[PDB]
């Protein structure tokens, strides 16, 4: 999320067992970084 | 501070936006080269 010049990140590297979709469960996501480049990205593309 | 004694020689390289279809939000930079269209007919990018 981009707020006040800050793109932000939150992550959990966490195991699951499911093929289909999000497994049900609850894990909070702590921040990792926040680069305030101030570049609104109304769109984005993953890289595979 | 004044740039009149340096930047002014005048100086066309310092530019401003004479028209925008709205008023900017905080720290919102409009870099779009789109012409300002005051008519209903498409400007098609040309004046």
């Amino acid at each position: 999320k981009n707020i006040d010049g800050y793109f932000k990140i939150y992550s959990k590297h966490t195991p699951i067992n499911l093929v289909r979709d999000l497994p049900q469960g609850f894990s909070a996501l702590e921040p990792l970084v926040d680069l305030p480049i101030g570049i609104n990205i109304t769109r984005f593309q993953t890289l595979l | 501070w004044n740039s009149n004694n340096l930047d002014s020689k005048g100086n066309y390289n310092y530019l401003y936006r004479l028209f925008r279809k709205s008023n900017l939000k905080p720290f919102e930079r409009d870099i779009s080269t789109e012409i300002y269209q005051a008519g209903s007919t498409p400007c098609n990018g040309v004046e």
